[PDB]
């Protein structure tokens, strides 16, 4: 069971904000 | 900078955590001689008629360190040109890969390449975390070997985990054999690549496979045409769809095997009750060998008529499908939350190759 912060940030992440 | 490193049973994906995409992409092959008294991915492809060619991630468990050694080699220094020494690195791992060998590869990244800081993540988490979800069932479907995964709030269920030793590769021999069959010839290398390449282009998923044959027997509507790179014209109408339909009817390559839309329901069945409508409405695919146009609608279609008739059923398909694996682990490892989860040089020498556990 993963911690909730990091399933929140894994479920809100934002792929743009990722580089080209 | 991170990096991460997906470790495929036919392609490494490798690059920096915090991009969209892979830096390298190569055959995870190491190639050797013979015929008379070791190279890497594309230069063992490539002049390999001196070659003979392995692959020491056959069905995405590692099965020859010395050769593994050399593709991370390779990887590091020759792909990524960065010094291992200088970056955390994210590996990923297949489904069911057992505790020593994830253990040796631990052992392999700090002593070997004595990187500061490592991961190993499984392949199929990764591709449901790069969909914005920690609950779901994978369906990764790769070059030597096909999972189902079901996932809940960030875990694969080991237990209810399937595997079926088929998948691209399988894909490519099966659709270079029916053209042989029909009098067209591949003996090099590419051909090979281009029944790769036309299997990537031409095939697709039929929703319902009697009457695409119908229609493919009755018509020459779904007749394409391959150009060859001497003159040959290759034409195919019902190999386009017979091939990948493979994936749903393994016995087409003489394999006994249930196919991919039954080993999804069974993996949903092995699951606790009570999360399976939240897997059956979050079908993930990944992988290469899940690019084939038709194929999340046919799943879907498979997936209804095998599960109870008031069930919600999805499927996802993300366009990005063929990297989400290593997209995944970018997201991952870039995570301001993850940066304590990072097995350090110092607790390894610490504990040793106990600690990825
Ligand atoms: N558009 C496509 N259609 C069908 N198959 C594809 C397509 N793109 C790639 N593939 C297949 O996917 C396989 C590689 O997928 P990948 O997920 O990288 O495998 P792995 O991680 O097992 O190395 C190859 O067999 C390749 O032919
Ligand atoms: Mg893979």
């Amino acid at each position: 069971k993963v911690a909730e912060n990091l399933k929140s940030q894994l479920e809100g992440f934002d792929k743009s904000k990722l580089k080209n | 900078t991170a990096l991460v490193c997906d470790n495929g049973s036919g392609l490494v994906k490798a690059g920096f955590a915090g991009d969209d995409a892979p830096r390298a992409v190569f055959p995870s092959i190491v190639g050797r001689p013979r015929h008379q008294g070791s190279y890497v991915g594309d230069e063992a492809q490539s002049k390999r008629g001196i070659l003979t060619l392995k692959y020491p991630i056959e069905h995405g468990i590692i099965t020859n360190w010395d050769d593994m050694e050399k593709i991370w080699h390779h990887t590091f220094y020759n792909e990524l040109r960065v010094a291992p020494e200088e970056h955390p690195t994210l590996l990923t791992e297949a489904p069911l890969n057992p505790k020593a060998n994830r253990e040796k590869m631990t052992q392999i990244m700090f002593e070997t390449f004595n990187v500061p800081a490592m991961y190993v993540a499984i392949q199929a988490v990764l591709s449901l975390y790069a969909s914005g979800r920690t609950t779901g069932i994978v369906l990764d479907s790769g070059d030597g070997v096909t999972h189902n995964v079901p996932i809940y709030e960030g875990y694969a269920l080991p237990h209810a985990i399937m595997r079926l030793d088929l998948a691209g590769r399988d894909l490519t021999d099966y659709l270079m054999k029916i053209l042989t069959e029909r009098g067209y010839s591949f003996v090099t290398t590419a051909e090979r690549e281009i029944v790769r390449d036309i299997k990537e282009k031409l095939c697709y998923v039929a929703l319902d496979f009697e009457n695409e044959m119908a229609t493919a027997a009755s018509s020459s509507s779904l007749e394409k045409s391959y150009e060859l790179p001497d003159g040959q014209v290759i034409t195919i109408g019902n190999e386009r769809f017979r091939c990948p339909e493979t994936l749903f009817q393994p016995s087409f390559i003489g394999m006994e095997s249930a196919g991919i839309h039954e080993t999804t329901y069974n993996s949903i069945m092995k699951c606790d009750i009570d999360i399976r409508k939240d897997l059956y409405a979050n079908n993930v695919m990944s992988g290469g060998t899940t690019m084939y146009p038709g194929i999340a609608d046919r799943m879907q279609k498979e997936i209804t008529a095998l599960a109870p008739s008031t069930m919600k059923i999805k499927i996802i398909a993300p366009p990005e499908r063929k990297y989400s694996v290593w997209i995944g682990g970018s997201i991952l490892a870039s995570l301001s939350t993850f940066q304590q989860m990072w097995i350090t040089k110092q607790e390894y020498d610490e504990a040793g190759p106990s600690i990825v556990h």
